[PDB]
RNA sequence: CACGGCGCGUCGCGGCGCGCGCGAGCGAGCGCACGGGGUCGGCGGCGAUGUCGGCUACCCACCCGACCCGUCUUGAAACACGGACCAAGGAGUCUAACACGUGCGCGAGUCGGGGGCUCGCACGAAAGCCGCCGUGGCGCAAUGAAGGUGAAGGCCGGCGUCGCCGGCCGAGGUGGGAUCCCGAGGCCUUCCAGUCCGCCGAGGGCGCACCACCGGCCCGUCUCGCCCGCCGCGCCGG
RNA sequence: UAGUAGCUGGUUCCCUCCAAAGUUUCCCUCAGGAUAGCUGGCGCUCUCGCCCGCAGUUUUAUCCGGUAAAGCGAAU
RNA sequence: AGCCGGGCGUGGAAUGCGAGUGCCUAGUGGGCCACUUUUGGUAAGCAGAACUGGCGCUGCGGGAUGAACCGAACGCCGGGU
RNA sequence: CCCAUACCCGGCCGUCGCUGGCAGUCGGCAGAGCGAGAAAGAGAGUGGCGCGGACGCUACGCCGCGACGAGUAGGAGGGCCGCUGCGGUGAGCCUUGAAGCCUAGGGCGCGG
RNA sequence: AUCUAAUUAGUGACGCGCAUGAAUGGAUGAACGAGAUUCCCACUGUCCCUACCUACUAUCCAGCGAAACCACAGCCAAGG
RNA sequence: CCGUGGAGCAGAAGGGCAAAAGCUCGCUUGAUCUUGAUUUUCAGUACGAAUACAGACCGUGAAAGCGGGGCCUCACGAUC
RNA sequence: ACCCACUAAUAGGGAACGUGAGCUGGGUUUAGACCGUCGUGAGACAGGUUAGUUUUACCCUACUGAUGAUGUGUUGUUGC
């Protein structure tokens, strides 16, 4: 019942919630995990990037962000021949190269 | 803590701070909103207006991207650029007028309601309202449209 | 219970006096209200236009706007624990000048005037209203003539 | 048995600060025997103003000061204030001021000290002027905050532009039935 | 008789009142007490195996008082209900949301909660750091169903019967307002000239927060009416 | 599934201070709620050591009324 | 009618008393009794109202006894009335 | 003439108010006051032997005056009241005897 | 009307039937009924009006041994 | 000729009304468009009803004026 | 309530409308049935009819009886 004066509330708890909860006791424990296996995986590639591949220059798709700029999925085949890079090889010689996006500008 | 809570200082008075003549039921009321229209109605009417009903149209797809607009006023204009730029304006002899880009700092439109302080300025962004055109234009400057 | 008329029960306080019915005086119309007068309310049910509820009946509040033919008029209400100080257009026929107001008046203008007199005289004169004081001594004369005797009556039945 | 009434025998004032703080304690002993042992009261407005609790003691802006010390007859005295001195963005020309405050904003601060004045705190304050006197007392706008929007007449009420608590602003959100004209009543 | 010096005594009405000087407003001791709450600078007995002290607590006697608790109830000792007795257990908790009050940090900003860097690892699953990891949230702008729009102005010189450019000044006004400023006068002693410093104080200022009221500005809507702009002079825009 | 219960029963330490209501309006409302009223807590703005206000009171003025009484040689 | 400026304090009845203001808020929403006024009822320790005070929430002296009557309301004690 | 927890006088506890007082413990480097009917300076200036003196002040402390003290439902404050575990700390206690339990013993606190 | 000394009972008639009635069956009826009623004969302790006798208990003892219930308990009159 | 209302004013009752609020004629559609304020029940919330205004278009009258329904007190309805 | 008979008279009442751990259970008042009236129906009837489990005392007191206690030194007899 309302009290006096106050918000009208709609809380979400009408279902069987308590079986469904993510406790998250295990956060510091997957960091270490996800640590440890990101460093695995540097020492395993011995030379090369830790990172991963290079990626491209992209805009971001909407007028709240199209003045800043991403990192991309992958170069495409426009840049890649235009640079004189087979799709191929590009990718194992470090390049990430994607078919779906196109060049309007 | 359980230290300083309320429970602690009422062990012993049976009634536990409920009252005896109407006890602490399970929900004498009603669960949550109900009787917002037969016996909650005088509250909600004191203190929630317009609460029941349906007004306007409806957007099914509404995106708010769309309708992202930042606006910046006049009086906070000037704090965009550094203090330097501005000084540096201020006791220039050239006549030559600081360029203050609000869509770089991440606003869109440009409302009109603080003082401006009387020197040249060239304001570019992609919106602006008459009377902050009519400011800029009063102290001395340029209006520009970005798209 | 009752009913919630707005007339209810007023046969007698908005009726007319004895050998009074009949055309209004001009006289009532033919006061000047200004801004600011304290004035009383009495409902007058020869005309019905703009007649004050019955509560207002009887009370004495103050003017605070003129209009063609009505007043509104600031009065307070009792209503429960507290009281409104609430705002209502009466018509003029059932308004009046508060005749308590113009002897307080009358008060101030006599006695500024006797305090601007005798302030070059010096002497002093009382302002204030003192309560009706004990009364003094004094003599009671006789004029050779002695009281006479007072006694009470034998009972004797009249019906 | 006397006829009384004991409802409103206890006042509700503060006695000392509720905070727990070592330095604001050392001002309130200062204070305390300064106004005990002065006759201005100057004093005694300082140390119930240090008594108070922080809604109570907002913060005064830089142009709120520059404003209030601006006027006639009140030049070069202190300007003390028991709250917190924010920095105003929104002003350019900032002149020398002698501030007293607990406790000074770092922008504030390094604006007051370009322009060239210097800022006191409580201890010198009671050194430079025990009695207080050049000093011109302020305080911030205390009815600024929000809550305050929230209280007195109720909404759906006439003749009350009192906000109500709502969730989210909107077009959904208490509208339709005490709002409008159309849909029921309009308060 | 709570009268007591000498003067100059009009400081005066006829002397009394009542003023001006008299090393300049300093006589000292002892003592008694119906005097800002009790002292005695007064005494007397009984003390080693039968006596001294021990409020309360152990038992007993007497006088007065005294109905069994808890609970619902207008009303409980009730011919209302629960209760043979004892031990242990036994009931406003945790999460989320919101509101308000309080304490702390920073402050037109604030916040790493997610992620990452730190030789992973007793504590340590902690703690530190990121700043071109503040994405993002809340706040800094409101209003309208929406298209959308979006928060002062006040004075002089240039054509009052100014079109209209400059010179400026700048975010109202009234009342009440804690504090502060000023300050007519006023705060002592041989006199007299004459200061310094500090306190007092008529009146008068500047007026915080806050309240009330009057204006002003922004958005929707209504009424009235005229004017202005052009890349496209229009069912245009202001 | 520890189903719901506006309905019974119970609801655990001490001292200190303050201290009620069974009334208004609405409700398929009448063994219950919401809302005013009555309570407490937290404060804050001033005040005195010329003056401000306030009052379950009186006084002086000034209005308001149709009960007790009375009347039917006055209206019904 | 609103504005400005100026002059008037013997603070213009008695009595008493510091006042104003803002948040958050529990319990309550079965009542009963008495003088007086009063409706229904033959009447009732009946049913229903108005004012004030009580009981409920309250012990104490008295009415032998007693929710309400008369006196008087309460920290632990000594004396007096 | 008798007596209530009423009234008067006195003692004690507590609460509230005076938003009362005290940093002045200013000592042979000193001079012991700010109770006294009257808003304010024991004001500063310039000319005519014996080496001595109690307590205080955990200022969240100490001290002084007045008034007051019923209480269910309910609200608030203080508990050097109590139980269990954790971080500190007591150069803590303890087989020369801890915890627990029993007691016609000695006491403290209004009470827990 | 009969039954009895006496009959709210029973039986036989009367029918204006609060509200009888025809396979929601009407009327009758031999035989039958641990079915419901009234009267008569016989018989009797049902009664007038109680008494006596027998067996097993109850009673006391040896052994063995619970349960219901329990605020505290248990003499009355009146008052409130 | 007398006639203070002893009639009538739609309805219950009460109040009010005489060159009128009654009766008879003439002309009309203020029973129209619109923003606010206030009163009545009241929590001082709605609905309903009502009161003074203000801004346009009108009606009527020679005009002053009066009129945004019925002389007043009742004849009515949220969200979706 | 009425009647028959006797009698001296066949007066009226209370005690939780005395008295169910005293009886009985004929009547009311469960569940089975039947009829009449009412209801479309399940069903209803202060209408009629028929059949329908009546539990416990060993506690306290009261009461009826039975031992005994109480003082006179112990006992006994006779007594008021
Ligand atoms: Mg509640
Ligand atoms: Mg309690
Ligand atoms: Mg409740
Ligand atoms: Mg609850
Ligand atoms: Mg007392
Ligand atoms: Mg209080
Ligand atoms: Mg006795
Ligand atoms: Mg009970
Ligand atoms: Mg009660
Ligand atoms: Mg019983
Ligand atoms: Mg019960
Ligand atoms: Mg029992
Ligand atoms: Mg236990
Ligand atoms: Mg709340
Ligand atoms: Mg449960
Ligand atoms: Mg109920
Ligand atoms: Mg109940
Ligand atoms: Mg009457
Ligand atoms: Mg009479
Ligand atoms: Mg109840
Ligand atoms: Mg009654
Ligand atoms: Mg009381
Ligand atoms: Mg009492
Ligand atoms: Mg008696
Ligand atoms: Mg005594
Ligand atoms: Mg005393
Ligand atoms: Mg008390
Ligand atoms: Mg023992
Ligand atoms: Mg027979
Ligand atoms: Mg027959
Ligand atoms: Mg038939
Ligand atoms: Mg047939
Ligand atoms: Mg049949
Ligand atoms: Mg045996
Ligand atoms: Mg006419
Ligand atoms: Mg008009
Ligand atoms: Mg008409
Ligand atoms: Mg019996
Ligand atoms: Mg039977
Ligand atoms: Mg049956
Ligand atoms: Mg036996």
């Amino acid at each position: 019942a309302p009290s006096r004066n106050g918000m009208i509330l709609k809380p979400h708890f009408h279902k069987d919630w308590q079986r469904r909860v993510a406790t998250w006791f295990n956060q510091p424990a997957r960091k270490i995990r996800r640590r440890k296996a990101r460093q695995a995986r540097a020492r395993r590639i011995a030379p090369r990037p830790a990172a991963g591949p290079i990626r491209p220059i992209v805009r971001c798709p909407t007028v709240r962000y199209h003045t800043k700029v991403r990192a991309g999925r992958g170069f495409s085949l426009e840049e890649l021949r235009v640079a004189g890079i087979h799709k191929k090889v590009a990718r194992t010689i470090g390049i990430s190269v994607d078919p779906r996006r196109r060049n309007k500008s | 803590p359980s230290r300083l809570r309320k429970t602690r200082k009422l062990r012993g008075h049976v009634s536990h701070g409920h009252g005896r003549i109407g006890k602490h039921r399970k929900h004498p009321g009603g669960r949550g909103n109900a009787g917002g229209m037969h016996h909650h109605r005088i509250n909600f009417d004191k203190y929630h207006p317009g609460y029941f009903g349906k007004v306007g149209m409806r957007h099914y797809h509404l995106k708010r991207n769309q309708s992202f607009c930042p606006t910046v006023n006049l009086d906070k204009l000037w704090t965009l650029v550094s203090e330097q730029t501005r000084v540096n304006a201020a006791k220039n002899k050239t006549g030559a007028a600081p360029i203050i880009d609000v869509v770089r700092s991440g606003y869109y439109k440009v409302l009109g309601k603080g003082k401006l302080p009387k020197q040249p300025v060239i304001v570019k962004a992609k919106f602006f309202s008459r009377r902050a055109e009519e400011k800029i234009k009063g102290v001395g400057g340029a209006c520009v449209l970005v798209a | 219970t009752n009913t919630k008329g707005k007339r209810r029960g007023t046969r007698y306080m908005f009726s007319r006096p004895f050998r009074k019915h009949g055309v209004v005086p001009l006289a009532t119309y033919m006061r000047i209200y200004k801004k600011g007068d304290i004035v009383d309310i009495k409902g007058m049910g020869t005309v019905q236009k703009g007649m004050p509820h019955k509560c207002y009946h009887g009370k004495t509040g103050r003017v605070y706007n003129v209009t063609q033919h009505a007043v509104g008029i600031v009065v307070n209400k009792q209503v429960k624990g507290k009281i409104l100080a609430k705002r209502i257009n009466v018509r003029i026929e059932h308004i009046k000048h508060s005749k308590s107001r113009d002897s307080f008046l009358k008060r101030v203008k006599e006695n500024d005037q006797k305090k601007k007199e005798a302030k070059e005289k010096g002497t002093w004169v009382q302002l204030k209203r003192q309560p009706a004081p004990p009364r003094e001594a004094h003599f009671v004369r006789t004029n050779g003539k002695e009281p006479e005797l007072l006694e009470p009556i034998p009972y004797e039945f009249m019906a | 048995g006397v006829d009384i009434r004991h409802n409103k025998d206890r006042k509700v004032r503060r006695k000392e600060p509720k905070s727990q703080d070592i330095y604001l304690r050392l001002l309130v002993k200062l204070y305390r025997f300064l106004a005990r042992r002065t006759n201005s009261t100057f004093n005694q407005v300082v140390l119930k103003r240090l008594f108070m609790s922080r809604t109570n003691r907002p913060p005064l802006s830089l142009s709120r000061m520059i404003r209030k010390m601006k006027l006639p007859g009140r030049e070069n005295k202190t300007a003390v204030v028991v709250g917190t001195v924010t920095d105003d963005v929104r002003v350019q020309e900032v002149p020398k001021l002698k501030v007293c405050a607990l406790r000074v904003t770092s922008r504030a601060r390094s604006r007051i000290l370009k322009a060239g004045g210097k800022i006191l705190t409580f201890d010198q304050l009671a050194l430079d002027s025990p009695k207080g006197r050049g000093t011109v007392l302020l305080s911030g706008p205390r009815k600024g905050r929000e809550v305050y929007r929230h209280f007195g007449k109720a909404p759906g009420t006439p003749h009350s532009h009192t906000k109500p608590y709502v969730r989210s602003k909107g077009r959904k959100f208490e509208r339709a039935r005490g709002r409008r004209a159309s849909r029921g009543y309009k308060n």
